[PDB]
């Protein structure tokens, strides 16, 4: 046979350790193990030494994700039985994560199958998770990775040492490391899950919130050296664990505080560099004042995620924010701030996607002038160190935003903002086909075209669009040395073409 | 699949009954008290909401269950008509002349919109669910925007007063900004209207009153049910002011009340005063099949059967919430927005391999 | 002053380690270093000693990013003389890393200032490649990384060293680490362009040689470490050949189209059924499919460098695209998913460079052949297995087919747009009410894209679905994800145009 | 966005070619040489100026900011009657007697000659994206090139044949797009015709009482500016088989026949060219002429153009110079990296690469 005989090929090999994981790639490529008994054999051999252990995992990640359901069912609580023994013989942190990247997918599998599920759930996790906990600290990491992995596939089974685990990932939520903070907090928001869930969730939820009160309070104090940065970092935790149990998918219904966690949003938000007492410790808490700004932000993102068009009624407070943190961080040469501002940006657009039609924004009133005007500024062309696609992510975050803003809320948005849109839109297209600017980048300039299809698309209607100019930029703009540009610009020209020939009278 | 779903005036044995529409056999069946006219919702596609006939409540059903819940959506006044958002997150009732809006998420009577000065007769939303369209007995069509609404007395975005009897129907195209609305009235009259610029596109006059109005979802058609039993075809992809042999539809001995299209637009669903729902091919303008029920039609649509009807097991995600009868805490389930967002085979390969190589280079 | 304040703070505070990093980052994030003085003096203080160097090297970074173009043009020269410096210290590889990364940033920056860029390339860039070639072998990614940067803004200067600066490149293209691989590959195809008209017919003849040894090393291959070894080098030299092809040049070249072409067939013509099972020959088979990946990303490359000037060819490359889908055709996946969504992208990347010109789906063998390869990897099909399996070609397969509809719809026959509608229409509504590739969101959005594509384009004999596409789009606008329901909503802007007509 | 006019005559006593601003009428560019043949003067790459020579066999070139031509010159075995490139600038193609010439720019090679005309061909045009090419003759035959097709080829063979019209065909234009695209076709016969790309069908014919010399549309395709044989510019209103006489349509003023018609990017002014050696600008709404120079001779050649970057720098250099094209039936010479133009890394593309260093440093250090 044709997959028995490049099967047999590897075997032969190894019985070329740098050139193990191409073969591995090579094996998953022609689907020959999907389509074995030897090397199963050789991998339970080479995993019986050190000197071998990487090249049996080697053989197991394949055997475990490729194996059909037969041989998977036959060996599973062998190769289990095989990761929980490397993981307690004091191997290096690299085998350690090897191993725990195996043993990954051979849970995901094992859950799918009832008998080997209960199997495990009853006799084979509990030790998994003992021998997770009791790992080094230099492989913390690898210990919570098997730990979510535990915890995602058999949460029932995890509820004995929920204790345990909660005690594991509380100290890591305030790592400076980002990625083991980040794992800290994705593994400490499923704790509700394990084990009453929904109660569970909603009991963490408000602690988590009354947390954030506490320590904000503390950050903002007199507004509202070493010590803040410490309070900083277990806010931006939870935080995060916050946000990932609003955004994180939950087996049962839940009651969803949207008031609460606007408040705390609201709260987080309202004070601004003109609070701070520059006297003191006033000046670190100047410069801590952005990231905490961010977190409310992402905070802010978790909820229209989680909660989508049922904010609707929220949309006021919601579209007042925007502007509001706009104005707050707002003065070749980048302007400051820009992560905040494309942050605020991004939000708009996600509010834009979730509620449609409907969001309300560009709208009338100051709070949507103020916003219009923000971006605007945020998408004009500059009126020596530096970079020549100097402010290209807050112009490209701007165009993004209101080029959705104008697709789906076009028509109710009010002619002399289109006619402001058309104004500048038009010499800005044309103006980039014939030093420092934005639209140097090739993504700015395919946004703004985008903006302008979204303009011809959705015009008011007491505002014809301006279909020629923007058909010429368009036979401009394919003709671009770029394959975005010019592709996206034949695409909108297919879409001006079925604007301009109409197929009904 | 298309089913049909139909109520009559009496209802002896069954409220409503859904039937498969090429084969006719009996789909679903359901016991309980009688739909008014203008009144069964479907909601999130797994409860059925009927407007009780001369009542002031609201009945509930499960999809694949027969008997109705003991939750009813009591209201203050007789219930004149009753649609469902389109996404399943609110429902509008006609009580009197006022409309009434529930936040499915919560049961919180939100709103209580007291514009109309006579009953309201008709309520539809579109179909991205950003705006609602009420016809009343006094004569109007009031656009009313969902943000608007939601986010404030407040007043609809447009007023249309051209009509000069009783509105008897009311249709939305897809979308909200960009949609179209036709309207039918007593003054045997269509009209078709833009929600965005709030203008009046075309109008038909008839010579006996306009009962129904339907739309393919293309808007090439035009379906008007009359007062005698003829169904008008109006071609509107070929002035503002038109006036109406071969584009009728013949066979009805009573008002046509109900219209409804198919997905495709080659069947056309009629339900009317003399107890009977039929069937028509809209090229041949001929009447494919005739059911006969035990009085006269009042609710009767074409629409694409939902996987909860074609399921026997299949109960509702989350319970009906209390409806509240007088004017934070969003109850729903989480992680549905990254649906499908599973990693593919050939991501999780190359984090495996990855992790490999890494390892690999290490040690 | 306010950034005085948010400067003299972190002073103070400095004046710790593992907050420096997220202080630098919000000290760029204030945008105060673009006062600065007692910075650069307590980076240089840092700087001198090994058990303080990370503290220096992030001052260092911050104060070489942020710098206004006085206080840079003031440092430049130091800066640079403190990363050498630290160079040629011994230190742990992760602070070589470091101080090469600062080292990328300084040399781009003072590349554009005439007086600095004329001192650095006459007096000091030749001793900073002295330094990298210098380095521990432990060190090889961080030197490859500077003499990559030095070459990048720097190349006149980098002659007198080129030929020591190839051989270290050409020492690594066969590695094993592919980060390593990558590298030197990307290091030895700017080679051409090092030195003081001789940099086009240098160009030439580096990639002429590139050619060759790449026929003879194919020529090997198609005849147990030995095939690894070989493999191992095709691979470098044919990344090298496309970073050649596919980066920016000083001067106009001529593109031996005609021979690569050649070069991509030969190799795309060895099938499996071709090499024999006795000896060597399963370890052969086991390697071809990375062999045509890597002919794979040649085309590629030599479509992005041609663009629709491949338009000649276009009857071999179309005639190319199905004979490897044949070669490579067979809840549980199927084999050569890698190499079909490679050739799917080049199909998709072809439409792209070639708007209606690409001639793709459009009357023959080939064309036929790739409609049925098209359509039977977006088509649906206890046990041990994934819900969205095959989910990887049918995505790349429905981006293809969308691409090719839009561009080339109009000229495409009306039976093949049917055959799409009858495929199509019954797929969305059949995703709208276990294991199917349309379990993704990503796969749903692609078929959603197809449907509109499928609209906006058709042929002039055959109308598109409009009523059951707009259902479908009504109902996708409703689906709890967020990538599939957006695009919904989109879409039926589009529709309402092609409804509701302004003309 | 600066709009400019390129004319030329036929008596070029000074200059053979003068480049103006639209709304100003100053001279911004100038060329000297030979004279410019009617349909045949292209702009290519926004680099050249070629222009098919009156009576010869031969089409010069120029270089947007040098006055004086090129030595290299584009041999034809036969009379050039007309000249056109490529709107992506890597095709040219001359009407040399009955038959088409294309050439590669980026390889100079005679590609292929097309002769399926029996009279000599009258004009020539590409479509929006260069996807397909239309060619008008003297035998009243339009024929329309699919240039896949045409380059693919082992004779070749028009996508469509176009025989409807019963005179020569005076004018051609092509609007936006390729497939998608429509083209507006002038004939002796007094019809204007509108066409499908696509399907190949006649969408319109609208018949006057004088032969036709010019035919353009803007780019929305709202309106239809023919140019009669007596002076008249008729305007023709796109929203079968009509017919004209509508007062209020014409722009008068010409006193010969109009050959040349020519809109702005906005469609509001409409350039034209006649043969009483006069280019005037009109106001499409008023039908009134704002401006009216004069030349030394009939009009040849008359065109709206968006201005290039090259046209506005006085310092320009074309990126490759023009190479030498064949006269007779893998080499590609091309600037690399083009394709990539923008890609540059962005501030938080960098800032968070050494920010991510950083923590890698801080994480094993």
């Amino acid at each position: 046979s044709g997959p028995r005989l490049r099967l047999l090929l590897l075997e032969s090999v190894s019985g070329s350790a740098p050139h193990l994981p191409g073969l591995m790639c090579l094996l998953r490529l022609h689907g020959s193990v999907g389509g074995l008994g030897a090397l199963v054999s050789l991998s339970n051999a080479r995993l019986s030494s050190i000197k071998t252990r990487f090249e049996g995992l080697c053989l197991l990640s394949l055997l475990v994700g490729e194996s059909p359901t037969e041989l998977f069912q036959q060996h599973c609580v062998s190769w289990l039985r095989s990761i929980q023994q490397v993981l307690q013989t004091q191997d290096p942190p690299a085998t350690m994560e090897l191993a725990v990247a195996v043993l990954r997918d051979l849970l995901r599998y094992a859950a799918q199958l009832p008998a080997l599920f209960r199997d495990i759930s009853m006799n084979h996790l509990p030790g998994l998770l003992t021998s997770l906990l009791g790992l080094r600290p230099e492989c913390e990491q690898s210990a919570l990775e098997g730990m979510k992995a535990c915890m995602t596939y058999f949460p029932r089974a995890c509820g004995s040492l929920k204790g345990k685990l909660a005690s594991f990932f509380l100290s890591r939520v305030d790592a400076l490391s980002p990625q083991l903070q980040q794992l800290a907090c994705e593994c400490y928001s499923r704790l509700p899950s394990l084990g009453k869930h929904t109660e569970s969730w909603e009991q963490e939820l408000h602690s988590l919130l009354a947390s954030l009160h506490t320590l904000l309070g503390a950050l903002y104090e007199g507004a509202e050296a070493h010590v803040l940065l410490q309070l900083r970092q277990r806010f931006s935790g939870l935080a995060r664990c916050l946000g990932l149990m609003l955004s994180s998918e939950f087996g049962a219904p839940v009651s969803v505080p949207v008031q609460e966690i606007l408040d705390f949003i609201c709260r987080t938000l309202s004070v601004s560099s003109k609070n701070i007492s520059l006297h003191g410790d006033g000046p670190l808490r100047l410069l801590l004042l952005p990231s905490i700004h961010l977190e409310a932000l992402d905070l802010l993102s978790a909820l229209i995620l989680a909660c989508g068009s049922r904010l609707l009624r929220f949309g006021i407070l919601i579209g007042r924010l925007l502007p509001q943190v706009l104005n707050s961080w707002s003065i070749g040469q980048e302007r400051p701030y820009s992560t905040v501002r494309t942050k605020v940006y991004a939000i708009l657009e996600l509010w834009v996607q979730v509620c449609g039609a409907s969001a309300g924004m560009l709208q009338g009133g100051a709070s949507g002038e103020a916003l219009l005007t923000h971006l605007l500024s945020d998408i004009s062309p500059p009126a020596r160190k530096g970079d020549s696609n100097a402010n290209s992510d807050v112009c490209a975050a701007a165009l993004r935003g209101l080029s959705r803003t104008i697709l789906m809320c076009g028509p109710l948005i009010k002619e002399e903002t289109h006619r402001r849109l058309h104004d500048l839109v038009l010499p800005l297209v044309m103006g980039v086909q014939q030093g420092s600017s934005p639209y140097t980048s090739s993504r700015c300039r395919r946004e703004l075209y985008c903006l302008l299809l979204a303009l011809l698309l959705a015009p008011s209607p007491r505002c014809p669009p301006p279909l020629a100019c923007a058909l010429q930029a368009f036979s401009l703009g394919q003709r671009e040395d770029s394959l975005e540009v010019s592709s996206f610009c034949s695409e909108a020209l297919v879409t001006c073409a079925a604007l301009t020939h109409p197929r009904v009278p | 699949m298309e089913v049909a779903v139909c109520t009559d005036s009496a209802a002896p044995m069954w409220s409503c009954i859904v039937w498969e529409l090429h084969s006719g056999a009996n789909l679903l069946t359901y016991r309980g008290g009688q739909a008014g006219p203008r009144g069964l919702a479907l909601l999130n596609g797994e409860y059925l909401l009927a407007a009780q006939l001369g009542k002031n409540y609201i009945s509930a059903w499960e999809l694949q269950r027969k008997d109705q819940l003991q939750q009813k959506i009591m209201c203050p006044g007789p219930v004149t008509c009753l649609t469902a958002s389109p996404n399943g997150l609110y429902v509008l009732a006609g009580v009197a002349e006022s409309i009434h809006l529930w936040e499915v998420s919560t049961g919180n009577l939100l709103v209580i919109l007291s514009r109309h000065y006579q009953d309201v007769s008709c309520l539809q939303f579109t179909g991205d669910s950003s705006h609602f369209i009420s016809g009343g007995k006094d004569c109007l069509v009031l656009v009313w925007s969902l943000c608007s609404v939601l986010q404030a007395i407040p007043a609809p975005r447009h007023v249309w007063s051209h009509h000069a009897l009783p509105i008897t129907d009311l249709h939305c195209g897809f979308g909200g900004p960009l949609a179209r609305v036709a309207t039918s009235s007593l003054d045997q009259t269509v009209k078709l209207w833009e929600v965005s610029s709030g203008e009046l596109l075309l109008s038909v006059l008839f010579d006996v009153s306009i009962m129904a109005v339907t739309m393919d979802l293309a808007e090439h058609h035009m379906f008007c049910g009359g007062s005698e039993g003829s169904i008008f075809q109006v071609d509107l992809f070929t002035q503002r002011e038109r006036s109406f042999a071969g584009k009728v539809f013949k066979g009805h001995r009573n008002q046509v009340t109900c219209l409804s299209v198919s997905t495709d637009g080659s069947v056309l669903l009629s339900g009317s005063h003399d107890e009977t729902v039929r069937l028509w091919d809209v090229q041949s303008k001929q009447c494919i099949r005739t059911v006969a029920l035990k009085g006269p039609v009042t609710n009767a649509a074409i629409l694409l059967a939902p996987v909860s009807m074609l399921s026997s097991d299949f109960r509702p995600s989350l319970p009906l919430p209390h409806f509240n009868k007088h004017l934070g805490g969003l109850t729903l389930r989480l992680g549905l927005h990254q649906q499908g967002s599973e990693p593919s085979y050939l991501d999780r390969t190359e984090q495996l391999q990855a992790v490999l190589c890494s390892t690999m280079e290490k040690s």
